[PDB]
């Protein structure tokens, strides 16, 4: 028994009201935004590269990424719903099963077992935990790889750290800051090497 | 993350640094340890006269591995790059 | 004469993996020479492979062992004796059911399933 | 007492609800259709008794979604 | 076909809200922003020049830099909109034109190479692409453009501070900071150049 | 004598890679002691190919095996010899279920496949 | 007497990328020693692709001179192809090619 | 002999653009020495031409190889043989579909297209 | 739980940063001391000689005593973690 | 006789645009020694140039070789041999397309198109 | 013997556009040696003009070219020889389209449009 207009109505205007949760915690939003958080501590820059510029990239690059996801939701429940093919239940059930897709292939084993433990429910296979309990495991295992994916890139640039100010050292002025005299060279490290299109390659890359 | 893994990205970063910092110190080391053995041989104690010859071989060293230090920076980094997959499979 | 290797100390350097791989060997070579005071059996090499047990069926490994005996100069074993066998190697291990212990003999007679 | 044994409880005890409400405005509807298209053997107090009953129904779907989505707001915007 | 009086206030309405966006993003406020902040960091003074000092020199500028631009648009989707020349359909994808060759001339082709890629999109030359693939490319130039304007400047200071550095533990005083006294000339330095015009005239001129 | 590595002091240089490998090495070494005390067995040598079986929910490649095996003289192995070295070779090593080892003999005749 | 490359420690100086070459190495050579126990076979190369993690997938190449005479049967080259196969992780057994001193094809590729 | 450059060590100044040039060599010069074993062939030079790679990329060069030969004073490879070492060849480098080597001799008659 | 255990709680992991740092500087100490005294003996009086020796030696503790300071430190997570249970009781 | 520039090593002061280069001359040199075998040919000498590859056509710069010979004092080639010859160098560098080679003679005679 | 200032090896003390002009010097002594092969040129000098391919989506300048010859003592130049000349030169240097260089002569004959 299909739902009346009114209530399908009522129905996904409340999901524009949820939106801005799926972002950061379905969606890829969570670990484009954690490693460039990350990537920002590690070059001296404190807040250079500003939270709104980082967020608008972070739009950007959670759009291409998920634009399959988006693609397959619309010609299996958008485009079916629209044309009479299938009802509304069946139009949400087919709308959810390519989001939970992503979300199972980018997730740790681990991170479901400890979930479906503690939520208490039979597992047998991967592709039959509720959403209620895929979602917390999922921001989790983004949680992990962002921060495994965090560490590689400051590397790089705590061995500036540490090169310059052995090297002061080594004059024997240890008042001098390290700091600011690695500062350009951690900014340079970054241009030529041209980091801005291959760390936002990685990430777009690690997702698939 | 396993923890084999991890000692060898901190070896291998520590290896970096080490290569780097003995070849810009060492040269600084060799004179200070000329200028010192001089001073003994013919008894003189003054104290910063090994200080200048140290910063001028020093920045001459910088200015000769210029090349050689920018290009390991950059092997590094697309190194790291490149072992991504490995790491987080 | 198996508890030599856990009585020793490992030097610093070992990492987590080789430990554990030692602590395996350890059981292995006492459970072997367990074994060897069989009446029957004159030599025996036992060799294990650890389990990781993880609910989601499609992904549990599940432990397993593998048992080479050389009995006496005659006789063979029957099918009580290779059953205590069993029996014994998989109580020894945590987990591995019995029903995952392969047995075979110097003349190559199978004597349990994998 | 499981998680996932109470979050079908009230996951049933949800559409329970909006089940009921979908049957009242389905009525509603039906009655009013088949008045407005001539059929003799409905009164109009029938049709006036269902539609309010469904705006009655669908306004507290609407009053009762309000409060959960500010509860839901008010704890997702907390000052952690 | 045009689009009713209402729908083309409810769009013009649309824009004044991502007003902020399109400033930090599609415009040179950025770039500016990153320079200053650089140039304020090479110098001992962290917090001298103020936040809204350097966002209101940013805000001049950046109407100062994208006055060719603006009135471009008001020439091109403005006054034929105005004067019923064009629908509202042409004057929105006139007034589009300018800004995306803006954006376009200020990018880098590799950055505009990695995003079509990660697009998905079938680009034949780069004077066509999508506005979705652009700004991202955009900003993430602007971004690494700053950082070599920013590392310009660091060096005349950066050299005073090791100048400066090397006398103080010549003369054997191990204990003094250089950062105190190199303060004052860093100051001067700025000031017998005239670099508030210098360097405020090089950012301007480094979209030409 | 298999356990010579396993026993050994890795020292400072190994990385990862090479310390699976050596593990690795191992068993093979002591597999191919399980399989010489075998009458008909003179000598044996033993292949591994264990993939990484990854974190995520994926598919893992179904780790495999290849042994060969040189005989006496004379003689043929019967089935029975053949079934209880697979058996044996695959309950070993984790994974691996039986049906994908490749053992083979001197003279080349195939006796499995994965 | 293929794993001495195994035994033996890395002088340090090898970058990653060396190691796995070097690893490679002793698959080939201990497969090979495998493929000289054959009484057909007097000598043998074997030779691996594995791709770095539009998926390459896996490959190998092994060259045999037999002896003075002789040629190999399809059980022969059977045997060859699964143990070459299963030897090394991935590789499906279509993937492997097989060849002699002559030059007669003994498998595709 | 190829090996040499494999199992020798590198020093310090080796970037990693001539250690990758290194190991295609070292890859050449092995499939030149496996090639020599053809009875026909006196001389072999194999060419690679291998891409950036490194995942995460858009990657549209693809591989190649160029192999020039040698054979003996008379004697003409018949289209089987040449097959044959084009199959090699392919299977030898990683990626390179079959269709990508070209082949040719000391006269110049081209034996496969590219 | 009562203020006493966690005083042995902090006392213990005191004494771990203990050994930790005693691993890593005793290394550089024995050879700060060996070429001070080396200086002493030869008359030599280059103050700032003997810091790239300790360096080296510090960096090469760090990559030597990788896998164990891992093991020690995750081991001491699992050691608090299995130790909450006193905290709930 | 080329692979002298890749086995030998370069003291910190090679930059990378001579490292680049420096990598493009031993591909030039090592071709040119492929060459020299050829039985018509006496001398080769090529000159290369390396693409860019940018999706947008109007910024890609494609890849070049260039090659000139001097055969032997008589004998003029067939335009089988110089495609043979066109084909293994566009095969033997990355990318270059087998019409983006320019081949050429003692006596000036254009052999391929440019 | 232009490759004597690649495996020069440039001391510190050398800006980016003196290494540049090195290595564009070079390449144009090759090219200039690779045409002096030719029957009917006494001596050839090619000048070269490469702009800096500028990063953003700005137009470029379109690299040119000047090739200078001095001939035999007697012969002129035909077409063809003048088109396989230009076409070498043009696919040897990155980018400028054939139609980019102008060729003379002693006597000073305009052989290409600029």
């Amino acid at each position: 028994e299909d739902y009346s207009v009114t209530l399908q109505i009522l129905a996904l205007m409340t999901m524009l009201g949820f939106l801005p949760a799926m972002v950061i915690l379905m969606t890829s939003f969570t670990r484009i935004v954690v490693v460039m958080s990350i990537l920002r501590q590690a070059m001296g820059l404190q807040q250079t590269p500003s939270n709104q510029v980082i967020i608008g990239i972070a739009l950007f690059l959670t759009f291409f990424v998920m634009s399959p996801v988006l693609n397959e939701i619309n010609d299996k429940a958008v485009q079916p719903y629209l044309n009479e093919q299938v009802t509304a239940r069946e139009a949400f059930d087919a709308a959810q099963a390519p989001m939970k897709a992503f979300m199972l292939k980018q997730t740790r084993i681990k991170d479901l077992e400890t979930f479906v433990t503690m939520s208490g429910e039979q597992v047998d296979n991967p592709e039959d935990v509720s959403m209620a309990v895929l979602i917390p495991a999922f921001i989790t295992s983004e949680l992990k790889t962002a921060f495994q994916i965090g560490f590689m890139l400051f590397l790089p640039f705590l061995i500036i750290d540490l090169v310059v100010a052995s090297v002061l050292m080594a004059m024997g002025m240890m008042m001098l800051s390290p700091m600011i005299v690695s500062l350009p060279f951690k900014l340079m490290l970054f241009v030529l090497v041209d980091g801005w299109n291959l760390i936002l390659s990685t990430l777009a890359g690690s997702f698939a | 993350m396993t923890p084999e893994m991890f000692v060898e990205l901190f070896r291998e970063a520590l290896w970096m640094v080490l290569i780097m910092v003995c070849a810009i110190i060492i040269p600084s080391l060799l004179i200070g340890l000329i200028v010192a053995i001089f001073q003994a041989a013919t008894s003189i104690n003054e104290q910063t006269l090994s200080f200048l010859p140290r910063l001028i071989v020093t920045l001459l060293a910088l200015m000769l591995f210029g090349h050689w230090m920018t290009q390991m920076l950059m092997e590094y980094f697309y190194g790291l790059i490149e072992r991504l997959p490995q790491v987080l499979y | 004469a198996g508890d030599d290797i856990l009585l020793q100390d490992m030097g610093f350097g070992v990492s987590q993996r080789l430990e554990q791989e030692r602590l395996k060997l350890s059981r292995e070579r006492q459970l072997a020479q367990a074994i060897e005071e069989m009446k029957q059996v004159r030599k025996a090499r036992v060799l294990l492979a650890l389990p990781k047990h993880s609910v989601f069926v499609r992904h549990n490994q599940e432990a397993s062992a593998s048992v080479f005996l050389t009995l006496s100069t005659g006789t063979n074993l029957k099918q009580q004796e290779v059953d205590s066998i069993v029996d014994m190697v998989a109580s020894a291990v945590p987990g591995m059911k019995t029903s995952r212990i392969t047995v075979t003999d110097q003349h190559g007679r199978l004597l349990s399933s994998g | 007492a499981s998680g996932a044994k109470v979050g079908a409880d009230f996951n049933d005890l949800l559409t329970k609800a909006i089940n009921n409400v979908n049957t009242l405005q389905k009525a509603s509807g039906d009655l009013q259709t088949r008045f407005d298209r001539g059929d003799a053997d409905v009164s109009l107090s029938d049709v006036m008794i269902a539609r309010n009953k469904s705006s009655v129904a669908f306004d507290a779907t609407v009053q009762i979604r309000n409060k959960l989505v500010e509860a839901y707001k008010d704890l997702m915007n907390m000052p952690v």
